[PDB]
């Protein structure tokens, strides 16, 4: 634990680099996370929403 | 835009909407601005035979 101080610095930045990743995988009340399963699934009237 | 059509198909005259004069007929864009206006013509756009 003696470079403890550099190793918190990456350890956030990948951290939030994964994070944001991570939201990609989020649908955020959508009915699917992915944009190609919409614009095969669902007209673009609602595919838009 | 006038024409004549029958009384189920007044909901295909509007924007995002699938059907057949809306297909093959009349289309209306998703960022139409405008009214639709329809009445009954039973008295005139019609005969007995």
């Amino acid at each position: 634990s003696a470079l403890g101080k550099l190793q918190d610095v990456v350890n956030q930045n990948a951290q939030a680099l994964n994070t944001l990743v991570k939201q990609l995988s989020s649908n955020f009340g959508a009915i699917s996370s992915v944009l190609n399963d919409i614009l095969s699934r669902l007209d673009p009237p609602e595919a838009e929403v | 835009d006038s024409f004549v059509i029958r009384g189920d198909e007044v909901r295909q005259i509007a924007p995002g909407q699938t059907g057949k004069i809306a297909d093959y007929n009349y289309k209306l864009p998703d960022d139409f601005t405008g009214c639709v206006i329809a009445w009954n013509s039973n008295n005139l756009d019609s005969k007995v035979g």
